[PDB]
């Protein structure tokens, strides 16, 4: 990374690998599809030509969220270093590349932002987690904890209890006496085994420990909802 | 190198100039695949896994 | 997982079942020619 | 390519390194499709890698020289090659494994080159249309060709850069595809001589690019050659002004080779970038899409020399305007317009008459296809674009609509802003509206998909009553027994007794006879690949005539351009769910029949009623079964799977997504029909089979008390009944236990319900248990 | 549970990997007639 982009070299990787992803997972999103131009990232040494680089900076990105929605260059000419003298060469190349810069990865972010809402409805995600993961159809949780206890009482092992046969009936029967679970959010919960215990441990408090909720995430909320973020919900 | 095309000889001669010893056919297969737009880093993955069973 | 293990399954299966019918028609085929 | 080429390279490739088992070879395939992109965008820094593979190469210099020369010929896959090579010499290891297992393991050529390019345009042009060639003198005159002929060094430098050979710097005879050498006069100044040195690059550059000029200009290099000859003409006569006027400078007494360096400095640079790229072109032989691609890629190369670049995006916009004129012509008009075979869409002439008796798509997918090496590096991301509006308009055109696009537009070449893609886009989704529209209300697919419903899939019961009343006698006999005017004339009696005559497509409905019984096939198809294959091989075919009731299905004819979306594969499958639905009805008949008959029996015989209780528990237990099958089968799959159907194809973008749908119904009606599982279909045919049997010895049975030892007769008539029930509980609570291991195991949610179906009242529940 | 469906899947994947290399074998051989 460049010593003089030091300070915004992780924002401008961060911001290649984000449009990067945006491309390869949803490429025809709004904000991933707009052929709204992006801001020209250059060099400037003169502090005419920066305000005028800037200038075009702000007007592109405005007109871009609206879509959505001289150095040495010449002879005689002596502003082009006025900035140069002005400033100190790594200040006026960090003003004079970073503005633009810092445009541009502020439209990325802003149009990721927006694209992570409405198309990939991370909000629609959490509200799934809550009224499947977070057990928020009262009437499921509590069949299901009924359920649960009848048969770790009666000591049945998880060959028993655990069998799909058996968890797809108990699922069944939770989603059919809970008002929210027909709900396509709940419909994103699957009932998981970690491990297959020989015996239900009388009195164990963990006994149910094998059992896990897991919550799909597609491209590209995968990378932000990560496995990880899902073994930590299960 | 009857195997390997004109184009396919002539990457081979330059793996070569690298030092890469390969068989005409086998260069010859990886070519086609090159020519599938598979990545190759997919591609070294997956020499990758095929050679490492194959203790010497 | 669950849902999305039991996707993949039906899914593989409905591919297997549709090569099957393909090589069948194509061994037909071949038979006939 | 072959849509499994990849597992034939994958398969090949086990075998070469000798991997132990193909268990696995599904696992490599998966990893090289899922990180296999249909375009190059892994823009891979060639120059870091070459650098790793000279620092890894033994011949590192040779590395490096063929790395340029590749380049310079736009050599394919030469960065990706030099990739793979740095990570094979990454791993150390896996290039061991390799080696050991490898061990163990001009003006003639030019002449030549254009007779070759005419014959395979010729080849190419069935329709017999020679392409153009330039008169002989054209080429064998070297005054025309404008090559050097095989105070003074200023005087003959401005000859020099004439191509003209001066007093004191003469050119040497090209040698090859060579750049022209100079010879200056020894007698000269050193400084002089290496400033005449220094300049004469400009006439070797100005030869170089008249040579290739004048070698490109032949039809036979193409059209976008022409017009990159005829654009590098024009920077060679304005260069020639330049000359003239470093002459007239030079008349005047103005020019100094040191003024002259100067001055030509901008007109070296230019001459070498020309040069370059003369040469560049030469080496690559590239043409259409490939010389596109190679200006593209000099363009970006050039992205630090502002007037190269320049230079590069002008040649490139001149040389894509034809190709761009063919790809216009193709996604406005589905016309390919490409006389060398320059554009990236080749048509093959493939006859659509073929598509309904071909199980694939061949007229569909081989009439065009994109040739990989003449798509345009800037329209790689649209060619598949290109080639579907192609195919939508030439399809739409042969069903006789004419497709102009309303958004035709001439497309030229651009850098940065990639106009032409969105243009393609915009191209291919109104052919793909035309041609989706054609399909709909001139193919009218709604309505054919409606008749198909109503026939294969055994909508219109009337219809299937009728048809069976009028048939049965005929469908019993054996196949080789029966006669086929009597099915068609039952066939037209159903369709004319039932509410389908109302249906214009009505006489699309055929009737077909299988030659294989639904059972046997089905079971043949899903044993291959497995286990079963060898065992349905040698199961010798038994030789029970075929019965008109095993082998009857119907087919539906579908008329191009329609005979797209309604195929063979299609019309089979609508077959294999009409033959299904058959097949349920016969059984279900038969078990009325016998109901009947033991209710006849029940009237003539008092004392008989008691003996008759059994048959009529095990008749009932088989009607409700197979009345419960046929349920599953017509309102779980094939009702929901058309309702399916019917909305995805009210979804439809283009006709292919209606020929997704329509594959996609037609995949989960046999899915949901419990069709794809070989075991339970097999149990489904033993229990059908039984309670055939069964009904046929219960006709027999009532028919024979009617028409009347006795006490030995009923015995064994209930011994027998006995036994058939024995058999068909057998054989349903292997059924529902197959059921319920398939819906615990493989999640099929779906089995659940065909279980709670077959025992919604728990007879076999306590059975199933047991 | 988890590892049940992935070895049903595994077992499909593999009759599926088998039936697209028959089937590329029976192309390239209808291709050779």
């Amino acid at each position: 990374v460049p010593v003089f982009l030091k300070h915004i070299a992780h924002d401008i990787y961060v911001c290649g690998k984000t449009i990067n992803l945006l491309k390869l997972c949803c490429p025809r999103h709004y904000l991933c599809w707009s052929d709204v131009p992006v801001p020209r990232i250059s060099v400037i040494f003169s502090l005419e030509e920066l305000k005028e680089i800037e200038k075009d900076c702000a007007v592109y990105v405005g007109r871009m969220e609206r879509v959505a929605r001289p150095q040495v260059q010449s002879a005689a000419d002596e502003t082009a270093v006025q900035l140069s003298e002005l400033l100190t060469l790594p200040v006026l190349m960090k003003r004079s590349i970073t503005a633009p810069l810092a445009a541009h990865i502020s439209l990325v972010n802003k149009a990721a932002v927006d694209y992570f809402f409405v198309e990939l409805h991370l909000e629609a995600h959490y509200e799934a987690l809550r009224h499947f993961l977070l057990m928020e159809d009262g009437e499921f949780a509590q069949s299901l904890s009924d359920l649960l206890f009848e048969k770790l009482g009666a000591g049945q092992t998880p060959g028993e209890l655990l069998n799909p046969l058996v968890l797809n009936s108990v699922l069944s029967k939770a989603l059919q006496c809970s008002l929210h679970g027909d709900t396509p959010h709940a419909s994103n919960l699957s009932l998981a085994l970690k491990y297959l215990p020989e015996v239900f441990a009388p009195n164990a408090p963990d006994v149910l420990s094998c059992l896990e909720l897991r919550y799909k995430v597609d491209w590209p909320l995968n990378i932000v909802i990560t496995e990880g973020c899902l073994s930590k919900y299960s | 190198k009857k195997v390997l095309s004109t184009e396919e000889m002539e990457l081979y001669e330059l793996a070569q100039a690298a030092g890469g010893a390969i068989d005409p056919d086998v260069f010859k297969i990886l070519v086609d695949l090159l020519k599938l737009n598979v990545a190759p880093l997919a591609v070294f993955q997956m020499l990758k896994s095929m050679c490492a069973g194959q203790r010497l | 997982n669950m849902k999305d293990f039991e996707n993949q399954i039906t899914e593989l299966k409905k591919e297997n079942f549709n090569l099957k019918l393909r090589i069948y028609f194509l061994e037909e085929r071949m038979q006939q020619e | 390519m072959s849509e499994f080429r990849i597992h034939h390279d994958v398969n090949e490739l086990l075998s070469l390194l000798r991997v132990h088992g193909g268990d696995g070879a599904e696992v490599y395939i998966d990893l090289l499709q899922k990180n296999r992109t249909p375009y190059v965008t892994t823009t891979v820094s060639a120059h870091s890698a070459k650098v790793k593979i000279a620092e890894f190469s033994r011949t590192p210099e040779d590395f490096l020289k063929k790395y340029d020369e590749l380049k310079s010929k736009n050599t394919r896959n030469l960065d990706p090659l030099v990739y793979l090579l740095s990570k094979l010499t990454e791993d150390k290891e896996t290039l061991q494994y390799l080696q050991q297992n490898a061990k163990e393991r001009t003006l003639q050529q030019s002449l030549e080159l254009k007779r070759k390019m005419l014959r395979d345009k010729q080849n190419k042009k069935n329709s017999g249309q020679h392409l153009p060639i330039f008169p002989a003198w054209v080429y064998e005159r070297p005054a025309l060709i404008g090559d050097f002929l095989i105070s003074a060094v200023v005087e003959d430098l401005l000859y020099v850069l004439v191509g003209v050979d001066g007093r004191y710097v003469s050119a040497q005879p090209l040698a090859g595809r060579q750049s022209r050498t100079f010879l200056v006069d020894p007698n000269l100044d050193l400084s002089i001589r290496e400033l005449v040195h220094r300049i004469l690059p400009v006439a070797a550059s100005y030869s170089a690019v008249t040579r290739f000029i004048e070698e490109k200009s032949s039809f036979e290099y193409g059209q976008v050659n022409h017009a990159l000859a005829a654009a590098m003409r024009t920077l060679v006569k304005e260069h020639l002004i330049l000359v003239s006027q470093l002459e007239q400078l030079h008349r005047q007494g103005l020019l100094s080779l040191q003024k002259l360096w100067f001055y030509i400095q901008p007109a070296m640079r230019t001459m070498d970038i020309l040069a370059s790229l003369a040469t560049s072109v030469d080496k690559g032989e590239c043409l259409g899409g490939s010389t596109l691609s190679l200006l593209h890629d000099r363009s970006f190369s050039y992205t630090g020399d502002s007037q190269a670049q320049e230079l590069c995006l002008y040649l490139t916009k001149a040389a894509s305007a034809p190709y761009f004129e063919v790809l216009e012509k193709w996604i406005y008009r589905g016309i390919i317009h490409d006389p060398y075979s320059e554009f990236m869409v080749e048509e093959h002439e493939l006859r659509k008459e073929r598509i309904q008796e071909d199980y694939n798509d061949k007229y569909w997918d081989q009439r065009y296809t994109i040739v990989q090496q003449q798509i345009p590096s800037f329209l790689q991301k649209m060619a598949d674009k290109i080639l579907s509006t192609g195919k939508y308009l030439n399809v739409v055109r042969e069903c006789g609509h004419d497709v102009t696009c309303p958004v035709a537009k001439e497309i030229i070449y651009t850098l940065k802003e990639r106009a032409y893609v969105e243009q393609i886009e915009k191209a291919f989704n109104y052919a793909s509206k035309v041609l989706l529209d054609f399909l709909m209300e001139e193919k009218e697919l709604v309505a054919h998909l409606r008749s198909i419903k109503r026939y294969f899939l055994m909508d219109q019961g009337d219809f299937f009553v009728h048809f069976m009343d009028l048939a049965e006698e005929e469908l019993r006999k054996p196949v080789e027994d029966i006669t086929p005017p009597r099915l068609e004339a039952l066939l037209e009696l159903a369709l004319r007794m039932s509410t389908a005559n109302t249906d214009p497509f009505k006489d699309d409905l055929k009737i077909d006879l299988m030659p294989h019984d639904l059972i046997t096939q089905l079971l043949r198809v899903l044993a291959i690949e497995t286990k079963q294959e060898k065992a349905m091989a040698h199961a010798d075919p038994t030789e029970l005539a075929l019965s008109g009731l095993e082998a009857f299905s119907f087919d539906y004819i579908v008329k191009w351009p329609l005979s797209l979306i309604i195929n063979r594969k299609a019309l089979t499958r609508y077959q294999m769910l009409f033959r299904h639905m058959f097949y349920c009805k016969h059984v279900e008949r038969q078990l009325c029949s016998v109901w009947i008959s033991n209710k006849t029996a029940k009237q003539h015989s008092l004392h008989s009623a008691q003996w008759f209780a059994g048959a009529f528990t095990l008749r009932q237990r088989m009607l409700n079964f197979v009345q419960n099958i046929q349920y599953y089968m017509m309102f779980e799959v094939m009702e929901p799977t058309w309702h399916i159907l019917e909305k995805n194809l009210k979804s439809a973008s283009n006709i292919d997504d209606v020929l997704g749908h329509h594959t996609g119904f037609l995949d989960t009606c046999l899915k949901d029909c419990m069709l794809t599982n070989p075991e339970l279909l097999k149990v489904f045919s033993k229990l059908m089979s039984v309670c055939v049997m069964f009904t046929n010895c219960m006709q027999k049975f009532t028919q024979s008390m009617k028409l009347d030892d006795t006490v030995q007769l009923v015995s064994g008539f209930e011994a027998t009944i006995n036994k058939f029930d024995k058999n068909f509980s057998a054989h349903l609570l292997d059924l529902l236990a197959r059921l319920s291991i398939y819906s615990t195991s493989d999640c099929e949610h779906g089995m659940a319900s065909v279980i709670s179906r077959l025992d919604f009242n728990g007879f076999y529940t306590e059975r199933l248990e047991r």
